[PDB]
């Protein structure tokens, strides 16, 4: 990615801003704001790499660019060891690779997937919790590893239901939402996986749900009838 | 003479029409990216 | 036949422009593609812009947020940050407001109050589900003046809340900055937009005795709940 | 000169595609949000099918789909093929007369005469909900609708022997909001809050059907021929009005110009993208494909059953895993003659396809009468067209219509719906037939205001929104259109009801300053 673009000409420093973050004078139309910008476009080159095109006489531009590695061997990445951590600190520090490195992950493609474009566009009009069918579908859009195991996890979602919650705290009456999901426990490696999945989901809901609303998650293990409940609220509240 | 000019013209029209349907996926992905920045 | 070549060339360039978004930005929501994005943002109906009275193109910067069914603190933080980068903000949920009662709690014989209604004494009830608190903090006098009533940042923030939150929730606004950045309250025979307000900003000059001062900015609310009911003459009355 | 014509002709076409600006993507999305915004509306009308009354012993149900063809219309002498959208429980009675009068008590009374078959078996006659259609001009029938439906004060059944004062327990109700008909093959969506709006602005006549409920509790003596009922209403029925025996009709139903096309064997010789579908006798220049209902063939694996792609996409679930089950999909596009071509996206397949009639002369159709109804019923029912037939209505495909349509759907849309300009702008999206009446009515919206509603329930503060709309009554056929419009608008507004707030509709009639309102719209749903 491009982190910064600043040039120099007869007008002094050329303060370009990224296009997608809409430019102040460009969009806000106010004074003491720039009208210079850039955008980046990428195409697939002959080696499969991305060719970066900058969309802006003899003006000079200083480009601050962060890079990564390209088409490295499949096997090498799984057998790569780490070298010494730069000894910035006074103490010597050795290193240990605690796991085989994860190779670069690309967004899913079959035939460019007009269906994926449509899936995202359709999603923008749906509530993720409206049904099990939607919840499964939407979550699946992030499974960029094409892992059959992750599929089975999501495929274990049997039903989604919700209720209004009436609860008290510090003498006040607060509203919330009860999110109940029924899972097929056979799609998970016991409680270990079910719990961690639920922990993630609970956190997600917190970041999705509206204001002045607390949310709790209940997961039901259908083969047994037991459930795991998440009843907590990490948001600052009731300031007065 | 005009028949020959027609065929030449039709060829050019073909290419222009084909371009309209060729660069469409570019704008399409750009739009989606603008909405969902992680998409591409 | 010069016109044949000319016209075909003209169309080529138009076709090229057709799919180059940046090229068509034109410093506002003027192009079809800009309007298309606003459509997805639920601002595609003509006449709606007139109810905002701002450079609506500003909202494009917030587009990814407006695709969500709820309105999270992440959003309010973005609004403040966008308008005046550097300004910090925090959000508290379940901000308490006092609500006047239509009738006092009294004792009756024929039509007594049931405890199922969770009654309170007759003067005021609490409300902790109607407001959130948005607290701002700045590091310079320029930003402070912009945030004070009459300033351009104050106005812009309300202009954005108008659409982003709409009628969902009201927002209480306050600013926490060093005393050294505030003006000395002074009288004037004529009021002004930048004039200090009695209950919000009118801080008295200190006799050469900086600590952080909390001042009020105002409150965001779209619907004033005034009285024009005009009881009723008739009603929908189908028995079905 | 010919070179010039060719050049200009083709350049025009190219320019048009460019100006259209991305239907290619937009339409595909819209169809999955608005299940019926990628279709035309076929012509339709209301036809009376009246059985011989003299001899009829039992009621008979007319099957839905029963076809009534038209007489030859336009060049080629083709015909239309209309079919009923409802099943009809024909009873052995008919309307004998319609008389408007007034009692000495000042109450207006509508006296409606009926007659029964010589052999009517009252144990068979379905006197539960008698369906009566108001067959009269809107300026009068719109009033009649309310006067009978909402203003009813008393109902009497007049029996032979001067027994006129027989009070009847029953009431009138509209049937235009019934779920059972829907007027289209849309039993899955049930988005009544939207469909009712297209119907109001287009084929309004569907709302002029009023049922009389509670006749099942009315015992009558056996007899032959005439009897009367009296509708006593709490008003001075407006002095200026026509009345006629033909104003009221029982045995009638809406019919639509839709029919089955031959299920020709579709065969392919490779996966050459999409295939073109076309019926036999297309040469008439009238027949047109409306929609594909089913796709099943015969392959080396047995019945080649395919699944409508949309059954997966509508859900928006794991398409990745649902799609492998032999999905199919269809697209349509106007050909060089303006007629729509249908394309199939996927061995012989049997394609069950419903069609209609496309381009035709408008005057020729308007003046065309219906032919005899297929003789399925025991009674040789006569055919009477109760209203000049419509011509096909096409959706607008201009400017940014489709994007306006998508914007409209969001729950949050409600927040901008706070002014007359926006309200008119959104209602306009449903006015696919731009006549004078709809414009006069639409432009009757003078102002829109929002007020807050605050109440406490079980200690909790409940929020809601009061949406007040001021109307110019001059754009309406009196109270009739105002109240019908209002009721429909309420049902629509309710769509935006939310778990975190309820809506309420209030209307003001500006010529009088008369306020009318509906009850709160509550719906504990997620904020889509």
């Amino acid at each position: 990615s491009v982190d910064a673009v600043t040039g120099s000409g007869r007008t002094g420093s050329a303060e370009y801003v990224p296009f997608t973050s809409f430019r102040h004078r460009g969009g806000m139309l106010r004074h003491d704001a720039p009208e210079r910008y850039y955008h980046t476009r990428v195409k697939r080159g002959v080696t499969g790499m991305y060719d970066t095109w900058l969309i802006l006489e003899r003006e000079t531009l200083s480009l601050r660019i962060t890079g990564t590695n390209g088409q490295l061997p499949r096997r090498a990445l799984q057998s790569t060891l780490l070298d010494r951590c730069e000894q910035v600190l006074q103490a010597p520090v050795s290193v240990r690779n605690l796991c085989k490195p994860t190779l670069p992950v690309y967004p899913p493609t079959e035939d460019r997937f007009h269906w994926r474009v449509m899936s995202h566009l359709g999603t923008g009009f749906l509530n993720m919790l409206s049904s099990a069918e939607v919840l499964r579908g939407t979550l699946a859009l992030y499974n960029w590893r094409d892992d059959e195991l992750n599929h089975r996890r999501l495929d274990a979602i049997l039903a989604v239901q919700h209720h209004r919650i009436q609860r008290f705290e510090k003498g006040f009456l607060l509203r919330g939402l009860d999110v109940e999901v029924t899972l097929d426990g056979n799609g998970f490696a016991g409680e270990g996986d079910i719990h961690l999945f639920g922990e993630m989901l609970n956190r997600f809901l917190a970041l999705y749900a509206d204001m002045n609303q607390f949310n709790q998650l209940t997961l039901i293990v259908q083969p047994e009838g037991k459930c795991i409940r998440w009843k907590e609220n990490h948001n600052p509240r009731l300031p007065g | 003479c005009v028949e020959r000019l027609f065929e030449g013209f039709a060829f050019s029209m073909g290419r222009l029409r084909q371009k309209i349907d060729d660069d469409l996926p570019e704008l399409t992905e750009s739009l989606v990216s603008m909405l969902w920045p992680h998409y591409l | 036949l010069d016109i044949f070549s000319h016209r075909l060339i003209t169309q080529y360039y138009r076709i090229w422009r057709k799919y180059s978004y940046p090229a068509t930005f034109e410093a506002g929501g003027q192009d079809k593609t800009s309007q298309y994005l606003l459509g997805l943002a639920r601002l595609g109906i003509p006449g709606c812009a007139q109810n905002i009275a701002t450079p609506v193109s500003r909202f494009l910067a917030l587009l990814p947020l407006m695709l969500l069914p709820g309105r999270t603190a992440e959003g309010l933080t973005s609004l403040v940050t966008l308008l005046a980068p550097g300004t910090q903000a925090r959000v508290w949920h379940h901000d308490r407001r006092r609500i006047p009662l239509k009738t006092p709690l009294t004792m009756r014989v024929h039509h007594p109050v049931s405890l199922k209604s969770r009654p309170v004494m007759g003067d005021h009830a609490t409300d902790v589900n109607g407001q959130v608190l948005l607290q701002l903090s700045t590091q310079t006098g320029s930003e402070v003046q912009g945030w004070l009533p009459g300033g351009h940042l104050y106005s812009d923030l309300l202009a954005l809340l108008h659409v982003y939150l709409g009628s969902r929730l009201d927002v209480r606004l306050q600013l926490c900055v060093e005393r050294s950045l505030l003006p000395d309250a002074r009288l004037s025979c004529r009021p002004a937009a930048g004039s200090p307000q009695l209950g919000r900003t009118a801080v008295m000059r200190t006799q050469a005795k900086a600590r952080v001062m909390t001042i009020s900015l105002g409150r965001y609310q779209r619907v004033q709940e005034h009285y024009q009911r005009k009881e009723t003459q008739e009603n929908g009355d189908y028995r079905w | 000169e010919r070179l010039f014509e060719g050049f200009a002709f083709s350049m025009g076409r190219l320019r048009q595609k460019i100006d259209d600006d991305l239907p290619e993507l937009t339409e595909s999305l819209v169809s999955m949000l608005w299940p019926h915004y990628l279709r035309t509306i076929p012509s339709l009308s209301v036809v009376a099918l009246t059985p011989r009354l003299s001899v009829m012993k039992m009621a008979e149900t007319v099957p839905a789909g029963l076809e009534v063809t038209s007489r030859p219309v336009g060049p080629g002498n083709t015909v239309c093929r209309y079919r009923t959208t409802r099943a009809i429980p024909l009873n052995p009675l008919a309307v004998e007369k319609v008389v408007m009068t007034t009692e000495p008590d000042g109450r207006s009374v509508l006296k409606i005469g009926f007659a029964c078959s010589e052999l009517a078996d009252w144990s068979q006659v379905d006197l539960h909900r008698l369906s009566l259609y108001l067959a009269a001009e809107a300026p009068v029938s719109s009033t009649l609708h309310l006067m009978m439906t909402k203003r009813l004060a008393a109902l009497y059944l007049r029996l032979p022997g001067n027994d006129e004062r027989i009070r009847i327990d029953g009431w009138f109700s509209p049937g235009g909001f019934a779920e059972e008909d829907r007027l289209w093959p849309k039993g899955d969506s049930a988005f009544s809050g939207y469909q009712l709006l297209l119907e109001y602005f287009t084929f309004r006549e569907k709302f002029m059907f009023v049922h009389l409920n509670g006749l099942e509790n009315v015992s009558l003596p056996a007899g032959i021929s005439g009897f009367d009922l009296e509708v006593v209403l709490s008003q001075p029925w407006p002095a200026d009005l026509p009345v006629t025996d033909d104003a009221l009709c029982l045995h009638c139903v809406p019919v639509i110009n839709l029919f089955t096309l031959e299920a020709d064997p579709l065969i392919i010789n490779g996966l050459e993208s999409e295939y073109l579908l076309r019926p036999k006798r297309l040469q008439d220049g009238y027949t047109e494909i409306y929609s594909v209902d089913a796709v099943t063939g015969s392959g080396r694996t047995g019945s080649a059953e395919y699944v409508p792609f949309t059954s997966f996409r509508h859900r928006g679930g794991m398409l990745r895993h649902d799609a492998p089950e032999r999905y199919y999909h269809t697209r349509v596009k106007r050909g060089v003659t303006g007629m729509y071509d249908t394309w199939l996206i996927l061995e012989t397949l049997s394609l069950r396809i419903t069609g209609t009639n496309g381009q035709l002369p408008r005057r020729a159709l308007q003046s065309t009468l219906l032919d005899r109804c297929e003789q399925v019923l025991q009674a040789p029912v006569s055919v009477r067209n109760l209203c000049k037939p419509t011509l096909p209505v096409y959706p607008p495909t201009e400017d940014r219509f489709h994007w306006r349509v998508m914007s409209h759907l969001g729950t949050g849309f409600l927040n901008m719906l706070s002014s007359a300009e926006v309200l008119r702008g959104t209602l306009a999206l449903y006015n696919w037939r731009d006549d004078e009446l709809n414009h006069r009515r639409l432009d009757a919206i003078l102002a829109v205001q929002h007020h807050r509603i605050q109440r406490f329930e079980k200690g909790f503060l409940l929020r809601g929104l009061d949406v007040e709309v001021t109307l110019d009554g001059n754009g309406f056929a009196g109270e009739g259109d105002i109240h019908l419009f209002g009721e429909m608008l309420n049902r629509f507004l309710a769509l935006y009801a939310d778990m975190n707030q309820f809506n309420q509709l209030t209307l003001i009639v500006q010529p009088e300053g008369k306020c009318i309102r509906w009850k709160e719209n509550h719906n504990p749903r997620l904020p889509g």
